[PDB]
Order: C-alpha cells, then structure tokens, then sequence
RNA sequence: AGGUAGCUCAGUCGGUAUGAGCGUCCGCCUGAAAAGCGGAAGGUCGGCGGUUCGAUCCCGCCCCUG
C-alpha cells in the first residue's frame, strides 16, 4: 500500500511529549482528532493482549529429537529464579543462549487460546515458546520471537518487555502530505491539533551537529538529474557481531519493517522517525569516485535482491568506477550492500527529483519505502541532520567511530535556504472561504503552527511556508491549513440562490420519454457494458471491412480477451439476454440507452496543452476532434413469448413485427415519423430486416436476427433486435392544429391485387394520395394469397373512412374519391381492383 | 382472474435514482450538463490540476486506451465535465452532470468497474464553503428524507482546495450511523485558470457521489453484481418508472 | 422542493393510461339530465346527493358531478355518434360530494388574517372534493389488421386499467366480487388497497346501457385517488443465480372459488422456494364434474444458496397442494 | 406491414401545456400549489379585495 | 491431477467412441399440463503444430480449474 503509514502510539506520544510533558490520549480520541484534521485511520490495532504467565525465557539446551520428518527439538528454558520448564518446539531460528517469550500453562493468548500442559511427541510440553504473530505483536510466524541479547532478564513479565499495552495506528496519507509519512510529521500535526508546544526531533537542539573537518568521499553530480541535495558521512570500525537493541527492533517491527543488521536498522529507523530515506554503503566496497548521472541506452544493474533491471535514459543512478551503486531513490545494488562482513560503512543522505523517482519506480515495478517518500517530496533541509542522527545512532549500537568528515552537495549554485517562495494573502481570506468569522489572529496563529513565518502589513499577510511543505504554494493552500485545524464542523449551511434555470434540454427530456415508453410496453432496461464479448463480430460473420470492427481498444482490460469498446449496443444486450435465459427467464424483452464508441481516421492522441491559460479555440477543436465519435444509441432485444399465456389463451411468441413496433414506440416518443424499408444487414435476417429512415436519413435497423448468427452465438431461436442512432433523429417540437369535422362519415372497403413483393405501405400511400382530403382514415385489415388470386400476387383489403369538413358527405362523392384512390394505386404500384 | 396480457417492464433503478437526483437539482434552478465516456487525459487529469509523474495520478485505477501514446482513457470520474462546462458556458454556472465512470476494480458485492456518478459544480461571485454545505444538505434531505444530515472532514483532490469527504446520516438506515457518501471542495484556482476564469473575481465549489454506492446503502442492496448484470428479477420490483 | 408526490403520481397515471391506448378528456362537472335515473340508482344512493348551481347554462343540468363516469360516457357517446366506435377514454379530475356538514359561512372581516378556526370552518363548509381517476371503453380494444380480427372490449380490460393505475401508484390491489350500479352484477369488481375500498371496475349493466344509448358491452373504471395512500418503496430484491425447477400443478375446486384465492393458498404452502406462480388454464367439462373447474398453474422453484433438487421442489409442491385443500377445498387433478 | 396492435392514446393538450408551464416554473425554483374548484366567496372575492 | 454428446460425467495404452444420467425431440398418458413410463437424435475426445501410411491415444507449445 503505497500511501500507508504504520506507527505505534508510544513512539508518537514520546515525540509529542518532549514539548508537552504528560500528554496522553485514548486511542479512540486520537483516532477522532486525526480524522478531524484530514488523515484517514484505516485501522487501530491494539497489541496482545496476554493474560496469565507470559514470561521471558532463556534456552539452556536443545536436545534435538531425531527420527521424525520435520526438525523437532525439546528445550530447557529458564523462567527466572532458575525454575526450569520443558517445552517442545518446531522452530529452528534460535540457538543456545537466546532470549524467548514462553507461555506457561494457564495463560491465555489472543484470542481465546488458553495454553495447557500437553504430552507432545516423547516428552512433556509444559508451555510453548511464542512467535510474534501468536503474541499479536508482528506478522511473522515462520520463526519464533528471539529478543536481542540483554533485552531483559529471565523472569520479567512478557506484557511489559514486549509493550503489549501499546497500540498501532494504520493511516492512509493523502499524496499532498508526504511530510506525514514519519513520526516527525504526525507528531507535529498532533501538536497543531492540541495547541501544544512542539520540539522538532530534527532540530539541532535535538541532534547536535557532528564535526565537518573535510570532505568524506569524492563526488561529481550531473545537475540535470534533478538531485537537490546529496550528503555522505562514514562510520569506521563497526562490530559485525552486535545486534540492534530491543526498543529499536520492536519499533521497526511495529512499523512493518523487519530488522537485519544494525547498519540497515538505523537507516530504516531514521527514515521512519524523520521522514528522510537513508542508505548504508559498504565503504570498503566502494572503488573510486561516486557519480550521479543519467543511465545510458542499455546500461543494466542488479539490485540488492539479485534481479537485474533494464534502465532508461531518464533513470537517475549513482555509480563509481567499478559498476553502478544504486538506482537513485529506488533501490541499491548488491555491490556496496552492507553485510555481516562489513565494518566500515558510508551513509548517504540524498534528495531525488520526485517526478524522476516516480517514473523509474513505476517503469521497473518496485515501490519501496524510500521511493514512496521521494515520490511525495522529502524535506531537503534535514539531510545532514538525519545523516548525523544516523551515524551517531549506528556507532552507539555497533561500537564504532564516527568519522568527523562530511560531503554535502547542495547544487551547482549551492543553496542555503530551502523555503518555498513567500505567499501574500489577505488576513480575512480564510474567513471568506469558510463563511465563518474566526477570532482575531486565528490565521496567523494556525499558519505559525504548521511552520510558516508570518508577517503582517495592514490587511495583508506574507506567509513563507516551511521547507517540508512544498504543497503550500497559493493562498488557497493556506486556507486549507487554517480551516482544517479549526475544524470543518464550524462551517454553517447556507443554501445559495441559483439563477432561474431553463430546466432539461429537449434531448434530455426525450431520453426520459423513450425510457418510460419502452418500460411501459414491457421492456426491461439494462446498463450495457462497453467491453465487447470476445469474437462477437466473427460470431456475427461480419465482413472484414465492416465499420463495426473498427473499435477503440483498452490496454489494461479486466478480461484480457475483451479489450474492445463497443461500436453497437447489441452484443451487450444479447449478453444480458443469454444471462436471463440461462437462469430460467426465457421470455425476455430488454433495452438500453447508451453511447457507443466509434473511432475514425481522425482519432488520435493530443499532446499536453499548457494549463496555465484557457486553451485556444483551435486547441479545444483539436481535443474534441481527436476523440472517437460517441453518439447516443437506443437498442432492444426480444426472445421467447412476447405475450405470456394465461386464462385468455396460449400467448404469442416474439416475431419480427414486435421489433418494428419497438421502432414505432421510439418514434412516437421522439415525435417523428419513420419509414421502414427492406434491407440486408447482418446480424439481421435478410428477409426479416428493416432499415429505419427519418425523412431520407438512415437511423438504424430492426427485425429478426439471422438464424446462422443465433446458432453460432447460442441465442434463443427467433431472437429479434432493434438499434437506432438517437443522435441522427432530429429533435422536433410540433404544434398540431387538428381539423375535427363533426359531420357524418362514410365507410367503404377496397380490395386491391398487387405483385406479391409490393410493400403494403406503398399501396396505402398510393390510395391516400389519390383519395385526397375527404379521406380521414385508411387501415389495412386483410392480406390474402390464393389460387383465385393467381401466382406471384397478393390481395390487400383496406377499410377507408371518408368525411367532409362542411357537409354530410354523400356516397357518390365518397365513391368518386374512392375511384380516384383506386386509379392512383393503379398508376403507382400496378394495383388491380379485385374481381 | 389475471388480466395482464402485456407485463410491465422496468427502467433501471440506477437510471431512476439519476432521474430523482436530476429533478432535485432542476427544482433548485440548476441545469444538467453532459460529457463523453472516452475522454482526453487533458480533461480527465491535466486541466483538473493533476500532477504528471506523481502518485496522485499514476495510482488512479485508470483504463488507458491504445496506442500507448494516445493520452486517451475511459474517464475515471465525471469531473472532466467541470472543464467542458466552464469552457462552454458563461458565468455564473450551476450544474450537475450524471454519467458513467470507469475504474479498474473487479466486480464483487461492493465494487463495479462501471459505475455512475453525479458531479456538481457552482462557480459564481462570493461562493463559500457554507454554500457548499447548504447544497449538500438540500441534496441529502431530498434523497434521504427530512432527517438527513451531512458532515465534512478534510481530505484531498487535485482539483479542489480545501478538499473534503462527505458523510451522510439518515434514519431507518443500517438504524442510523454516518455512511461515506462522496467528495467535495472549493474549486482549485488552477482549475479556474485553466478555463480562463479569474480566481480573484469568482470562486466555486464542486462535489461528486457514486450512485451505485448510494443505492447500496440507501436500499440495503447486498450484491452490487445485481445492479449491473441485467437480470430482470432485479429491476421489475422497482416498477415501470414512468 | 419540486413537485409533490401526489403531483408526480398524477403525471405517471396519465402517462401510463395514454401509453396503453387511453385518450384523456376534460370532464364537465355538470351532470347530464336525469343520469342517475337512467342508471337505476336507489333514491338514497349517496351519488344523488349533489351540489347544485343556481344559474346553469342548461337549465336541466344544474347538478355538479359526484362521479366522473357520466362525463366520460357523454364523451364516449359523442365519439361513437361521429363514427369513432373503438374508444378508450380516461379522466383525472375532482368530483363534488357535499355532506350534511356542507353549508354557507357568513362574511369574515378582511382587515386581518382570519383565525385558525375560521380557516378550518371555511374548509369544512365546502363539499368534499376528492381527486378521482376514471376510464371507459367500448368497441374493439385491439384493432383488426394483418395480424387478425382484433379483440372486443371485455371486463378484463377494465380490470387491467385498475392494475395500470395501481402500478403507476406503486400500490398493490385486490379485486373482489361486488354488486354496484351501474356495473353488471356478475362482471364487477370492487377495488381494495389493503382493506380500504378505492373504487370499482368491470362491464356496465346491460339495462343501463340500453336506457343510456351506450355501446353494447361498455366497460368502466372509477377509483378515488385520495383513498390510495402514497408509497415510496425501497426494494432490495433477492436475485439467486442457481438453477430453477419448473413444475405445473392442476387443481379442481368449486366453480365459484376465485382463482386468486387458490393461488394465494398455493403460494402460502409452497414457502420461500416458490419464485413465481402463473395461472395458464381454466377448464370445465364432464371429467371435472358439475359445478367444478380445473385450474392449472405453472410453478417456478429456486433456492437462494444451492441447486434445488427435484425432490426438494416436489416437497414444496406437495405442501402447496395440501394448503390448497385445507383452504379452498382444492383436489389434485386425476 | 402495420405493426401497432395496441394503438397509442393521448394525454390532453391542455394538460400537456399545463405540465410544460409547471416544469418551466419548477426549473426556476418555484413550487406548485393547489385549490378546490368549488370555493367560498370569502376567498374568491372578499379576501381578494 | 483433469478438459470425452447441448450440460454433468464413465471409458478408449496408434487403425470399431463401448458409453450413462440430465436436457432436447418423438410416441403413450391428460381436454390440455406437470410428473410418470417407452423410444430416438446427439460425439474435428481443449487449441495450434510435430511424429506416423494413419493421432482422441505418442512429442512440443499454449488456453481453461483445484
Ligand atoms: N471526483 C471525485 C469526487 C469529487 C468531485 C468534485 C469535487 C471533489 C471531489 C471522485 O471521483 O471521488
Ligand atoms: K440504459
Ligand atoms: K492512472
Ligand atoms: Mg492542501
Ligand atoms: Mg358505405
Ligand atoms: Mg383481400
Ligand atoms: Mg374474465
Ligand atoms: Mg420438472
Ligand atoms: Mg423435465
Ligand atoms: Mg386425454
Ligand atoms: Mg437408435
């Protein structure tokens, strides 16, 4: 977790207590305070607890029990006062003279595990030697807990020596507060929240400066790499046998770091305390002058994990005359790695470019404790303070000699002031943003707490943020500091008056109407996924040049075989249809209103446009034109029974005309007229497929799916489908003014014979064109083929309703209009009056 | 006897929740703005004051579009509609936007890679955090009833400063506790600058909430899978939606 | 704050009826002359207690409507007489129902706000004016076309309009047999939400149709919207993905046992494993016996956590058949 | 071929005009109030001066 | 370790797929159903290659799950 920060409460209270003695707070209160000022507390983990006899022990003899498969040993352990116990253990990460934690019978471990006496193998097992996990202390169960030599004497209480009354806070730090990735930063934040005096654990009052009587190692720095500060300090004559004390290993463990040798333990400890990453180079392994430069085109390097990594010309690294020493701020090489062989180390304190580390650690896939903090900026003013804190602590543990020499590169034009530029802000600006009249001097006081120098001048404050807050750059940044410390709960609730709005657009309103209309007719809306099913267009048998195959593709899809974004809504609808059918819901009508993604030859990347200004109109047009077309579609699919069976009858199966009607439901909801014309267009059935036109513009297709597609795709037989482009349907706002004549009507029927492939709509249009204004209604009610008609023919019978606007229409006037209708049908479609 | 020869259908519950949210803000004089799902990195990140080569951007759960240098993506949030709206409209601006958003999260009971958000944006003279709170409270009261309360606590987004997370409280919940609802803040002056607006004359606030999350804790939907898989048994109990 | 729930529901009802083929009319509040005598209503029928206008435009039409049906039937007759014989009309409007508490109030001083009792007394002195929704149908419900000869209006079409309005209001209804003019006594349902009556539906009485000059087979619906409680449900459906088991059950009952009662009994015994039940056959004949009918339901069983075995489904089905026997005297079909 | 087995109905044009007017004013922050058709002379005339 | 009929599974050690249950179809039963009997349809044996006169079976690579 690249934003996580784990630390124990006791260590946090210690740093806070230096400037505020006797400060102690319940874990639950601390949790609320951290939340109030802007830190997410993911988890609060109390250590332990243990009840009963849990005592530090000393392993006397290890009579290994041979013969078994796994290594099993019987141990004699002193529980103090030389009253010996016999225990059986399976771990093998300890020898004679080690300190361990034993759990005698009667004790109860976390959680609900009471230790009793048992006969394990061939000996009696009184208690058990515990691991850090069994004690709810650490996370390692591969080996038992070995306290360092001299951590306590046998007989001491285990709960006391292990500090099982402590509590561990796990926090998620926002990427703008990298200074909180340390005990220094969070302690400072608590001091602000509780109005306490704060003693910076990195100030020279707390880390007395070590002597600088010369340069510590040759160093050349390419200034283009982004390095801001590079420091070095050697330690000579360390004891390779000595280990880190218990208080240091315990704090390392509670923070999620496992101890190794003291040279590496102190670098990880000072990084956790002060926030400045620290690396230990074996001074005896460094051969020549150290150089900070970019990497060559193919220069590779192995890390201290043994894996070689292909570097890039943008990677910053440190290298001597032999080989590369480290990838700067990412991970060190195995060359200069400190070992139990090492005696003289060279500590490095470096400040790397954040963007450069972020690039390299992501391209190489290794986020480290160092890389996380460099990604979020590290306080460049404390490099030597953390270097002297590290060297002084290492000799105090490894019994060495702190070499009084130091190299400190501060830039080609050297830098002695690390503070960001000052900021001008009106004193009441926080009050205006908060909507709260803060008491006099609140802004100046809060901004001093976070570490900024504040100067007044009438109504204007000049704020110079501290070096550990590069995020404080504008007045708005300072406003956040004031408001979050005062607490956002004091901000009142004032409903702003908005201007008179205009409501929903015509297109927003139409999308609602279409949805209401399809739902009321029995369709069920689905949210359609934009990731096409694998191979869908091959299942459809589309040609290779079909426009629907030109898809936008995602580089990192969740399913590797589904990277294509949909150009049509039907595959997602057909997938939801198959899901319903396979679950026993076989009579299904589904629809969706959603955009598709259709790239063109103009679809392309656009390089970064400067964000310190509004983009020009051409830049806006570049951006818009570079994106794939994303029009709004409406689509629907149907399978099984369109109408269910019931006491009325056996129901009606889905047919193509149900898809044509969904088209008409959409057209009515859109208040447009449509025409359906025969068409051939996969995946539709070529004899049961209409193309839909508004005026002379194509807007989509409807009908029954192709039987070959249905079989290849595992769809229900007879599945039908509709897809229309809503963006191609023009918005209409008609103002009807109907003529409503109250005079009686005349009803007549006409039967017309035409060729069998003449569309019935074309005949009805011809009948209407000739009948004229007296025709009020025409409805087809019979389509007949038979031997009395002849082959290749069909008979259509229309019911006609005639009416006049000013008179009682006579049958002769109606028959004359009917005769003109028949004549028009004769001339336009070859209709022959039925005889 | 049963009489329904044409069974009722159903609009989708998330769509209907979106319609209720839209109507809530239109009734307050606001308007509804729109934006595409495939978006430029310019509007998804850069104009929203996201740093380049920085964890605030690189550790977003982003679907990137081929080719490698396309700088195209499936938008990770509806906040690019802020940029498009400020470029297209004259001030003052009071808008919401409701649309689909995409993150690289596996589908489980509480996550879905495809979800919906409602974005809110208000840029005018004299707008403050208190105006943000008032809108959030009206929004909460309309979606959760007259007992609804909101609370804000500091947080971070590149496009706001100050930033906060919004919790909501309503009765007959769980029966009542704070639930995470979304994020908000004052519009960053760098966002106004990138749209040609003078941060010395105009200020603004914005917010954003996920609709599937809202529907999950408001209705007590255990499995987010049911909201996205298209089973008719999930939608029909919500009714036609007309 | 926008539209109220009641205003939103009135829109939804009209959208739902219009989409289903109904045409809204604006109903006149002046009743036709002697309509309740054409309907054969009793002299003490509450619908006869009407508010009256002193100066109507038609001297023989001074009474304000207690029901929306006469205005709807007047517009239906107008359509039919102009040659539009296949008609479905609806109206959403208030009616006027005076009580004994309907009376006049003296002038209240206007130089100050009236008191709270004055306000209450002015409101209580007005006739009750609740919102009703009503519809009428005649002719073909479904037109003829290339698909077939269409389908004439039947009482089930009026019952379905009830369910259209109930779904739009998001309430459940039950339809119980009833005798209530001007409806046909054998083709008339009273509509209940819970145990509150909210109106009636069905086919109109043939004698009413004859005396009123109405199309034969006219059907009608009237519901009191103010009696339908407003609801804001928060569904949370259970969507099990485990396979279902499909079984049909065929049950014989007395011929006047309502099919809904048999379905309720079946459902009550089957328990949570029953996902869906649907009646798809109603049969009479010599095999069944005089005064009896056979009902066949399609059942769909499904478990929430496992693949349901046939025997588990059959045990739920047996419990369903047993509950039907106990509750409505149902007998398994042989 | 004709496909509309259930012909569309229609809400009344006056009702639809009313709905457009209502939506116009709700979008401006206004609300919609109601009143009976049979009214007292007190409110129809006297309190209206 | 396994992938064998639409699904769930036996089986085949280089030249005959030897199969079951379910499902589907078809008869009987019912006015019609469900269930129940009776019978039938149903198999490049995971993909791309090698070897061989010949590959479900042997060799290589790879996809899929525990
Ligand atoms: N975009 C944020 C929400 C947000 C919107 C606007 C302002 C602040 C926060 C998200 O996706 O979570
Ligand atoms: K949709
Ligand atoms: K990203
Ligand atoms: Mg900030
Ligand atoms: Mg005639
Ligand atoms: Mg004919
Ligand atoms: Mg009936
Ligand atoms: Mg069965
Ligand atoms: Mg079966
Ligand atoms: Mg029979
Ligand atoms: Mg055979």
């Amino acid at each position: 977790q690249s934003n996580a920060m784990r630390l124990p409460y006791s260590w946090l209270r210690e740093v806070v207590a230096v400037g505020a003695s006797g400060w102690d707070v319940t874990p639950g209160e601390l949790e609320q305070t951290l939340l109030r000022i802007g830190h997410e507390v993911e988890e609060v983990i109390p250590l332990g607890p243990v009840d009963g006899p849990v005592t530090v022990g000393r392993v006397a003899d290890i009579e290994e029990l041979t013969g078994y498969k796994k290594p099993i040993r019987a141990c004699a352990v002193d529980i103090g006062d030389r009253q010996y116990r016999e225990i059986i253990c399976g771990a093998t990460n300890f020898a004679v003279g080690d300190l361990v934690v034993v759990a005698l019978p009667g004790a109860t471990l976390p959680g609900g595990f009471t230790i009793s006496a048992r006969k394990a193998y061939g000996r009696n097992s009184d208690g058990m030697i515990c691991s850090a996990a069994e004690l709810n202390l650490g996370a390692d169960h591969s080996g038992i807990l070995v306290l360092p030599p001299g951590a306590a004497e046998p007989g001491a209480d285990g709960a006391g020596v292990l500090g099982l009354d402590d509590v561990v806070f796990h926090l998620a730090i926002t990427p703008d507060r990298g200074y909180c990735m340390s005990v220094r930063g969070l302690a400072r934040e608590l001091a602000c929240a509780y109005d306490l005096d704060f003693v910076d654990p990195a100030s020279n009052s707390r880390v007395p400066p070590l002597p600088i009587e010369g340069p510590a190692w040759p160093l050349t720095v390419q200034p283009e790499t982004g390095v801001r500060r590079f420091a070095l300090r050697p330690v000579i004559g360390i004891d390779p046998a000595a280990v880190s004390p218990w208080w240091l290993q315990r704090r390392l463990l509670l923070c999620g770091i496992r101890a190794t040798c003291p040279a590496v333990d102190v670098t990880n400890y000072v990084m956790l305390e002060l926030g400045h990453p620290m690396h230990a180079h074996d001074r005896n392994r460094i051969s020549g002058t150290l150089g900070v430069r970019f990497a060559r085109s193919g220069e590779t390097a192995v890390t201290l994990d043994g894996i070689e990594r292909k570097l890039d010309t943008a990677d910053v690294l440190i290298v001597d005359d032999a080989a590369t020493a480290a990838i700067g701020g990412v991970m060190g090489a195995a060359s200069t790695e400190v070992r139990a062989d090492s005696t003289d180390v060279l500590l490095e304190a470096a400040i790397w470019d954040p963007a450069a580390v972020s690039r390299t650690q992501r391209r190489l896939h290794l986020p480290s404790e160092a890389a996380r903090r460099y990604e979020r900026t590290v306080d460049p003013a404390i490099s030597v303070a953390a270097l002297d804190r590290c060297a002084r602590l290492l000799a105090d543990i490894a019994g060495g000699e702190v070499s009084p020499t130091l190299t400190d590169w501060r830039g080609d034009p050297p830098c002695d002031d690390w503070s960001p530029p000052p900021i001008r802000m009106g004193v009441d600006v926080p009050d205006r943003i908060a909507g709260v009249a803060y008491p006099q001097g609140t802004t100046a006081r809060r901004l001093a707490q976070i570490g900024a120098v504040v100067t007044h001048d009438g109504d204007t404050l000049t704020v110079t943020p501290p070096s550990w807050r590069p995020d404080l750059r504008q007045p708005a940044d300072l406003v956040e500091e004031v408001l979050r410390l005062e607490g956002l709960e004091v901000i009142p609730s004032v409903l702003p008056p908005a201007p008179a709005g205009r409501g929903l657009t015509a297109g927003q309103q139409r999308r609602r109407t279409i949805g209401r209309s399809l739902a009321l007719s029995g369709y069920v809306e689905i949210l359609p996924t934009p990731f096409l099913p694998a191979g869908v267009f091959d299942l459809w048998g589309l040609e290779a040049d079909d426009s629907r195959r030109m898809t936008t593709r995602v580089l990192n899809p969740l399913e590797a075989d589904r990277p294509q974004l949909a150009t049509t809504l039907l595959p997602a609808l057909l997938e939801a249809l198959v899901r319903n059918v396979s679950r026993g819901l076989v009579d299904v009508a589904l629809f969706a209103i959603a955009q598709v993604v259709q790239p063109t030859e103009q679809t392309r990347g656009v390089g970064l446009i400067p964000v310190d200004r509004r983009p020009t109109d051409d830049e806006i047009a570049m951006l818009d034109a570079s994106l794939p077309r994303q029009p709004q579609h409406v689509a629907a699919v149907l399978a099984g029974l369109r109408e269910p069976r019931g006491p009325w009858g056996p129901g009606r199966p889905v047919e193509a005309a149900d898809a044509f009607e969904a088209v008409r439901i959409i057209a009515r909801a859109s208040r447009v007229d449509v025409t359906l014309r025969p068409a051939q267009y996969l995946p539709w059935h070529p004899g049961r497929c209409a193309q839909v036109f508004v005026g002379e513009s194509s807007v989509g297709h409807a009908g029954q799916l192709h039987p070959a597609v249905i079989e290849r795709s595992g769809l229900p037989k007879g599945t039908c489908a509709v897809e229309l482009n809503l963006d191609a349907i023009p918005c209409s706002a008609p103002l009807p003014a109907p003529r409503v004549s109250p005079y009686p009507a005349v009803f007549q029927d006409v039967s017309l014979v035409v060729a069998a492939d003449i569309p019935a709509q074309a005949v009805a249009d011809a009948v209407r064109a000739g009948a004229g204004d007296l025709l009020e209604d025409i409805a087809l009610f019979d389509v007949f083929t038979g031997p009395q008609i002849g082959e290749h023919r069909k008979s259509l019978t229309f019911a006609l309703r005639f009416r006049a606007p000013d008179r009682t229409l006579t049958e002769d006037d109606a028959s004359a209009a009917r005769d003109a209708a028949v004549q028009s049908a004769a001339e336009r479609v070859g209709a022959v009056l039925r005889g | 006897l049963p009489s329904t020869r044409v069974p009722a259908g159903a609009r989708h519950p998330i769509i209907m929740l979106a319609e209720h949210v839209a109507d809530t803000f239109i009734a307050m004089g606001w308007e509804l703005a729109e934006g595409p799902e495939v978006e430029t990195e310019q509007f998804n990140f850069d104009a929203l004051n996201f740093p380049a080569d920085h964890p605030a951007r690189g550790e977003q759960d982003t679907f990137y579009i081929a080719p490698e240098d396309s700088r195209q993506l499936l938008r990770t949030h509806t906040s690019p509609v802020q940029i498009r709206t400020l470029l297209a409209r004259e001030l003052p601006v009071y808008i919401i936007s409701i649309g689909r958003t995409f993150r690289t999260d596996e589908l489980d009971a509480t996550h879905t890679p495809i979800f919906h958000q409602v974005e809110g944006l208000a840029v005018d003279r004299g707008l403050s955090m208190a105006h943000l709170r008032g809108t959030l409270d009206a929004f909460a009261r309309a979606e959760f009833g007259p007992s609804a309360r909101t609370r804000i606590r500091p947080h971070f987004f590149p496009f706001t400063e100050p930033s906060a997370e919004v919790d909501v409280w309503f009765a007959n919940k769980i029966g009542a506790a704070w639930v995470e609802w979304g994020g908000c803040g004052m519009v960053h002056p760098n966002v106004l600058r990138a749209t040609g607006i003078d941060p010395d004359l105009y200020s603004g606030f914005a917010f954003g909430m996920g609709l599937e999350r809202t529907l999950q804790f408001r209705n007590g939907i255990p499995d987010m899978r049911d909201m996205v898989e298209g089973d008719v048994r999930f939608s029909l109990p919500f009714g036609v939606g007309a």
